[PDB]
């Protein structure tokens, strides 16, 4: 209403006059789901220049470091009606901030429920519970014998919303959640997934077992891209098509560019010879017409494969890679450390977006392209 | 148990349940004909396709019979075209179907991805596309322009973008008109209102109009649309349209105003224009020819400047001319610290 | 006329605001904290006094930004007098769509103040009449900010459904209800009561799109009520309606 | 407090730049008998259920969530600080030994 004979009333029920002269108001607020106690005296005239606001000590608390704000809102405040309004909207503001003291679950619907639906899948399958039970983590195997975790994360109603579902493989997985799909429904998603990419998985696993895979160590299985060596300082990195892993992948060469030449030009003659019957690992032998060492890691276990500008391995994502034209030098560097190097030299001359310097150890001609 | 699935049965054609794609027992042109004939003979002949349709709208009341209705045909002697497609061969039924097509088709606004994630609006909508006769497009228009009012936004925006398969020849200008209406009644559709514009068929007048009423309202637009439509404004671009445009352009852009996502699309934008004046000297001679005829107001802005840097950067048969304007300009006590 | 006097801190620092907001045609300072000294009377004659009524489309919005750093939030009255100097000019002054600037600067402004904002502008905006697609077009924007949080929806509610209902309050509530802003049954009875009280397609597609999300909020009455409220043969997509509302009995 | 009203204080320094008293007020279960403090923001207190632990160290927390060790009533617990190896505390079991 207009008047806060009414619009008080309205706005704030549990605001009851005790005294005639409706002067001390007293009772409640309403506030998130929350009800809390006020006593609110007023003067002999209805002034707020002079009030007595006092609380529960449980309101002090949510008042905290308001204290002044509220005690200028008493003052420059027309009404006692607008006074509420700021003193709810502020207490809103204060108890969002301080967000993390909230939330009970409903009982009768969901412990047993969650129970219930586990049941439903089975108790061989659960791994990980939170004791909020707001997390969960389920297994599942592959055809191949390979275990694929699910984490879920549960809302206060699990059956109404969809949970979070996090997991690790590299394809966006998708959760046809209903308020009527349960824990068995989106586990048999997760399995339609995990075989979609069933061939996919042993062609990675393949890989990982017979070759000296390089650039990722102890991979997810979100890595659909394989940095393997073959002999010594060159490179291989080879991107999958999870749909088709059996089938040609995009396969390109890091390393010393007299080394790389035949490799690339025997990969154009021999990418014709590539069959999706065999694996990766079988077509790409008589393809480039060659073997993969098994983990020369162990033998070469400081070799200094590292920038030798800085000294390390992994500066920034950074591999490596831009290597010496020379036999006796070989020494890697990075795309930073050989920019900054030849750019800061006199001798240094560049072309467009190419840099031709001297070798920092060996002093030869080396190229880099940005 | 209707006259519907009867007929259909009476003219060669095999109506399933809905669970896979329905079969046809003889050829199309056959089908299409007899059943055309066969409703021709019958008495009651212009009552029938009401009591026709009826049936027709009370058995695609399930769904999947639906759906399956909408799908390929299985051709025993291997795909063919949908038993609504096939129906709307038949032009006596048509404006019955489309009243039909389009009366139904809000049920599912909410309902897009259903069992096997295909979207039942643009199925519907794929019904119409490539159409080798079309009966009434006025009635068409009027009903598909009062669907597009009031349906959210992918749905029409996917409606707009199928416009150019659907519409026939005479009827291009009509919609041309009241999409200029929805133009400036909408802002958030207005992408693809250009795109469809420029794939429709229309008089070049027209466009100069719209173009202009493009540029009126370019304060209005969120700046993530400015590429496509300023790359609209520089294909509508003719070599005599240059400086009016150009110096509006130059004068209407503000890039104070703009300003995370902001920046981002602000250099997007000048990569656009990059390409814009980098792929043609029409442009960038006028483009100058328009800042050092901004030579008398000390007040040329941020852009002159920035764009200058630019063309000078990017574009190279111009080099001395921008260093010869720039000299010209810088000399006169013009451009300075501020 | 009135004989106020601004607090003595701004009728000093009324010259240097006035610098300030020139400024802003061409982080914040001190001057606009002095705003937390006016009482909404005081601030009344101090919008008028600011003449922040003439600000560009650039100058209100760079500005818009500085009040929205402000740390002590302004107070409810106070939130709303400069909302209808700031903005509310403009919004009726609107013919055609508003510059990306004042969507951008509304919504922004609205974001943190939405219920001031939203509380004081929805209703004249509506209750103006010659109310246009220009008007229309940024309250839609306004409902469809991310920003606009379920519980601010929920407070545009309680103001979208005590205005009188005419065309302009159905097509932005459409688009309020279209994210399913949660209900307690209290106000959806009313909205469906309300709703039920209607030749228009706007509000076929307002009870149509009700009825899909809120299918779970209808009970035996007021599937009645939509019984009822598509009695109606003027009423386009019947046959939707009366097929969704039947799939409800 | 004994019916499990537990009661939180620390400075927060925070979005005025000025010191604030961060009160928490927990509500624990149990009529809690006795407690003391041990190394790392750790507090050993407990029901005639069951001796439980609560863990402040991480402005501090939302809620008070806390364990059992397992141990019966204790009442009148006490604290030495060992830092030799782990820590090592002295109660009275309420059964009187
Ligand atoms: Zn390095
Ligand atoms: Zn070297």
């Amino acid at each position: 209403m207009a008047v806060t004979e009414a619009s008080l009333l309205r706005q704030c029920p549990l605001l009851l006059p005790q005294n005639r002269s409706k002067t001390v108001y007293e009772g409640f607020i309403s506030a998130q789901g929350r009800d809390f106690h006020l006593r609110i005296v007023l003067p002999e005239d209805l002034q707020l220049k002079n009030a007595r606001l006092l609380c529960s000590w449980q309101l002090r608390t949510i008042l905290s470091g308001y204290h002044r704000i509220v005690q200028q809102r008493m003052q420059h405040s027309p009404d006692l009606m607008s006074f509420m309004m700021e003193l709810k909207m502020l207490l809103e503001v204060a108890l969002k901030n301080r967000q993390e003291l909230y939330a009970l679950p409903p009982p009768p619907q969901f412990y047993s429920s969650l129970i219930e639906e586990i049941g439903t899948l089975g108790w061989d399958k659960l791994v990980y519970a939170d004791t909020c039970f707001s997390t969960i983590k389920l297994k599942a195997e592959d055809a191949s014998g390979r275990e694929h975790l699910i984490t879920l994360k549960l809302k206060a109603k699990y059956p109404a919303e969809s949970p979070d579902y996090f997991v690790d493989f590299p394809v966006p997985f998708c959760a046809s959640w209903t308020p009527q799909s349960s824990l068995i429904s989106i586990y048999s998603q997760f399995l339609a997934a995990i075989e979609s990419l069933k061939a996919f998985w042993d062609v990675m696993d393949e890989i990982d077992e017979k070759t000296w895979v390089l650039e990722p160590e102890k991979p997810p299985r979100s890595a659909t891209a394989r940095r393997i060596a073959l002999g010594n300082n060159v490179s291989i990195n080879i991107e999958v098509d999870p749909r088709h892993p059996t089938m040609l992948p995009e396969c390109f060469f890091l390393g010393a560019d007299h080394v790389v030449k035949p490799l690339g030009i025997k990969l154009s003659r021999n990418i014709h010879l590539w069959d999706p019957e065999n694996s990766v690992l079988q077509n790409l032998k008589d393809v480039l017409e060659i073997d993969f060492p098994a983990r020369a890691i162990l033998e070469k276990s400081d070799f200094t494969m590292d920038c030798g500008i800085c000294y390390a391995y992994q500066l920034d994502g950074t591999i490596p890679d831009q290597v010496c034209d020379n036999s006796q030098c070989g020494q890697p560097f990075h795309q930073i450390c050989l920019y900054e190097w030849l750019r800061g030299l006199l001798t240094s001359r560049q072309s467009f977006n190419i840099i031709f310097g001297e070798c920092p150890y060996c002093s030869k001609p080396i190229t880099l392209k940005m | 148990d209707s006259i519907f699935v009867k007929l259909l049965k009476i003219s060669g054609i095999i109506l399933k349940t809905g669970e896979s794609q329905n079969q046809l027992a003889v050829d199309q042109i056959a089908f299409q004909k007899k059943l055309f004939q066969t409703l021709r003979r019958h008495p009651s002949y212009p009552k029938i396709i009401e009591e026709f349709v009826s049936g027709l709208e009370s058995y695609i009341e399930d769904e999947d019979s639906f759906r399956n209705c909408l799908l390929s045909c299985e051709r025993l002697q291997s795909y063919s075209k949908s038993l609504i497609k096939l129906l709307l061969g038949i032009d006596i039924l048509q404006p019955a179907i489309i009243k039909t097509l389009f009366e139904k088709l809000p049920e599912y606004f909410f309902e897009n991805k259903n069992s096997d994630e295909i979207n039942i609006p643009r199925l519907i909508v794929s019904q119409l596309k490539w159409l080798d006769r079309v009966v009434d497009g006025k009635d068409l228009t009027t009903k598909i322009m009062q669907l597009i009012s009031i349906a959210p936004e992918n749905l029409q925006h996917d409606i707009i973008t199928s416009l150019p398969e659907i519409l026939g020849d005479s009827q291009h200008a009509d919609v041309g008109k009241e999409l200029s209406d929805l133009l400036i009644e909408n802002t958030s559709l207005t992408v693809p209102i250009l795109d469809v514009l420029s794939s429709l068929r229309l008089d070049p007048n027209f466009l100069l109009k719209v173009r202009q009423l493009v540029m009126d309202k370019l304060s209005s637009i969120r700046l993530e649309d400015l590429p496509v439509i300023i790359k609209f404004i520089l294909h509508s671009v003719t070599a005599m349209d240059t400086l009016e445009v150009i110096s509006e352009l130059r004068e209407k852009l503000d890039l104070q105003h703009c300003v995370s996502s902001g920046q981002s699309c602000i250099i997007l934008l000048f990569d656009v224009i990059k390409s814009a004046i980098r792929y043609e000297k029409t442009i960038s001679e006028a483009w100058i020819k328009a800042i050092e005829n901004t030579a008398s107001v000390s007040e040329h802005k941020v852009f002159d400047l920035v764009m200058l840097f630019i063309i000078y950067s990017t574009n190279t048969q111009t080099k001395k001319y921008i260093d010869r304007v720039l000299r010209n300009k810088i000399r006169s006590g013009c451009i300075q610290e501020q | 006329a009135e004989s106020l006097e601004l607090p003595k801190a701004i009728q000093d620092q009324l010259p240097r605001l006035q610098q300030l907001l020139k400024t802003l045609e061409e982080a914040p300072p001190v001057e606009l904290q002095l705003l937390h000294e006016c009482s909404p009377s005081q601030m009344d004659l101090l919008c008028a006094q600011l003449q922040l009524p003439q600000l560009s489309d650039l100058g209100l919005l760079r500005l818009c930004t500085w009040l929205l750093a402000l740390s002590p939030d302004l107070s409810l009255s106070n939130a709303t007098v400069l909302t209808r100097s700031l903005f509310l000019g403009r919004i009726l002054s609107l013919t055609s769509s508003a510059s990306r600037l004042l969507t951008t600067a509304l919504t922004s402004f609205c974001a943190k103040y939405t219920y001031p904002v939203c509380s004081a502008l929805l209703d004249p905006v509506l209750q103006a009449p010659g109310t246009g697609p220009a008007q229309t077009e940024l309250l839609c924007c306004l409902v469809k900010m991310e920003s606009l949080e379920p519980d601010a929806q929920v407070l545009m509610l309680g103001q979208i459904l005590e205005l009188p209902w005419k065309e302009e309050t159905f097509l932005v509530l459409q688009s309020l209800l279209e994210r399913q802003v949660e209900m307690t049954p209290e106000k959806f009875s009313v909205l469906m009561e309300k709703l039920c009280k209607t030749t228009s397609m706007a509000y076929a597609k307002l009870m149509l799109t009700v009825m899909t999300k809120y299918q779970a909020n209808i009970t035996e009455t007021q599937r009645l009520g939509l019984a009822m409220a598509l009695e109606p043969n003027t009423t386009f997509l019947r046959k939707s309606l009366k097929a969704a509302l039947k799939h409800l009995g | 407090g004994h019916h499990g009203r537990m009661l939180a204080i620390k400075a927060s320094w925070d979005e005025s730049g000025k010191l604030v008293p961060e009160l928490r007020e927990y509500c624990l279960p149990g009529p809690v008998l006795c407690a003391a403090c041990g190394g790392g923001g750790r507090v050993y207190h407990s029901t005639p259920s069951d001796l439980c632990v609560v863990d402040l160290s991480r402005p501090e927390e939302g809620p008070g969530g806390l364990p059992p060790m397992l141990c019966p009533a204790s009442l009148n617990i006490c604290s030495v600080v060992s830092l030799s190896g782990g820590t090592k505390l002295l109660a009275l079991s309420a059964k009187g030994r």
